[PDB]
């Protein structure tokens, strides 16, 4: 019940961008695929339905296809008004949506994320609580996949991350928190902030011994 | 066509809430209706479905037991009767039409959506902000400091630095909904790593509703 689409696809104005939806036959294969746009602070918008068909009102430069266990949404002549969250969906006999593909009409080179991770303050541990704050800055496009790691081991708990926002330098910034018990904090040699951006993966780390 | 949700507000977990979606600009009686939720700032999560008549009803496993989507074709309104609310049901619920097309329910394609009413389930009254210092480490020639405004409730917090005398180098991130039904955000200042020891740095947080005005002098460690 998880339709696979990349977090980000990004081209220059005038270019083609294609967004894929891979999964399984039970989900995508035997079923209809539908694509939805979502501008920030707006309800989703139907782009494509029944794999490849198109509504009236949608610019012809929005294409759809389904070849077995894969489905594709294309966008020629990219314009800033296409910057949005694109989700793929489907039915089954309701159904399921995609992970969420962001699209960014590049107006600048890819800037890689400057990661500044803060450990829980001694003042915060003086309340039997603890929060690690990873702060990812100066990146473009605005799509980052943050994973935390206790030692080299993973961690699922306490993770709250924000949807990136444009700064004053027009590059995006986001933040992820890790809510921990002070014992857990003091029970690992190091926690770490894995930040994946456009394929690249950056890791900042802290230890209680600091 | 227009879908206008309604009845979205704060609620205590365990208690109930019923969202209303005034549909217009089409038949409604001949289209199935969906509910979709989008927790800030995650993706679209398919919630529930009701047929054009009201026969078929389907929900997610995360909703299977405690929600009951209904609908009133007389008033052209869709209802999501939400009982026994939880924390991770907090989301922006979306009244979404179904596209039943091409002759001989119904199908899963949502041509029209509504504005979407935000439901914030939280066993919490107005909590004052606890502020913590984000003491620098630093990646030369620049260093970073900040203030973790955490465990506050509700949501308008205003942060400044040095009582307004520090606008540049600063970046205040959006608030996040925590695992305690409260909120958290961080304020950051990016300064010369050489200026650390000298310049005093204070984050002047101000939760207006709860009437709290926290001030934390941020400095490095040792």
């Amino acid at each position: 019940s998880v339709l696979t689409q990349p977090p980000s696809v990004s081209a220059a104005p005038g270019q083609k961008v294609t967004i894929s939806c891979s999964g399984s036959s039970s989900n995508i294969g035997n079923n209809y695929v539908s694509w939805y746009q979502q501008l920030p602070g707006t309800a989703p918008k139907l782009l494509i339905y029944e794999n490849n068909k198109r509504p009236s009102g949608i610019p012809d430069r929005f294409s759809g296809s389904k070849s077995g266990t894969s489905a594709t949404l294309g966008i020629t002549g990219l314009q800033t008004g296409d910057e949005a969250d694109y989700y793929c969906g489907t039915w089954d006999s309701g159904g399921v949506f995609g992970t969420g593909t962001k699209v960014t009409v590049l107006g600048q080179p890819k800037a890689n994320p400057t990661v500044t991770l803060f450990p829980p303050s001694s003042e915060e541990l003086q309340a039997n609580k603890a929060t690690l704050v990873c702060l990812i800055s100066d990146f473009y496009p605005g799509a980052v996949t943050v994973a935390w790691k206790a030692d080299s081991s993973p961690v699922k708990a306490g993770v709250e991350t924000t949807t990136p926002s444009k700064q004053s330098n027009n590059k995006y910034a986001a933040s992820s928190y890790l809510s921990l018990t002070p014992e857990q904090w003091k029970s690992h040699r190091s926690y770490s902030c894995q930040v994946t951006h456009e394929g690249s993966t950056v890791e900042k780390t802290v230890a209680p011994t600091e | 066509v227009q879908l206008v949700e309604s009845g979205g507000g704060v609620v205590q977990p365990g208690r109930s809430l019923r969202l209303s979606c005034a549909a217009s600009g089409f038949t409604f009686s001949s289209y199935g209706m969906h509910w979709v939720r989008q927790a800030p700032g995650k993706g679209l999560e398919w919630v529930a479905v009701i047929s054009y008549d009201g026969s078929n009803k389907y929900y997610a496993d995360s909703v299977k037991g405690r929600f009951t989507i209904s609908r009133d074709n007389s008033k052209n309104t869709l209802y999501l009767q939400m009982n026994s609310l939880r924390a991770e049901d907090t989301a922006v619920y979306y009244c979404a039409k179904d596209l039943g097309e091409s002759e001989n329910g119904v199908v899963g394609a949502f041509d029209i959506w509504g504005q979407g009413t935000m439901v914030t389930v939280s066993s919490a009254s107005t909590k004052g902000p606890s502020v913590f210092p984000l003491a620098p480490s630093t990646s030369g020639g620049t260093a970073a400091l900040g203030c973790l405004v955490k465990d506050y409730f509700p949501e308008p917090v205003t942060v400044s630095w040095n009582s307004g005398a520090l606008t540049s180098g600063v970046h205040t991130f959006p608030a996040v909904l925590q695992s305690s039904g409260l909120y958290s955000l961080s304020s950051v200042v990016t300064v010369p790593s050489s200026s650390l020891g000298t310049q005093t740095y204070i984050c002047n947080v101000n939760h207006k509703p709860s009437n709290t005005k926290v001030d934390k002098k941020v400095e490095p460690k040792s």
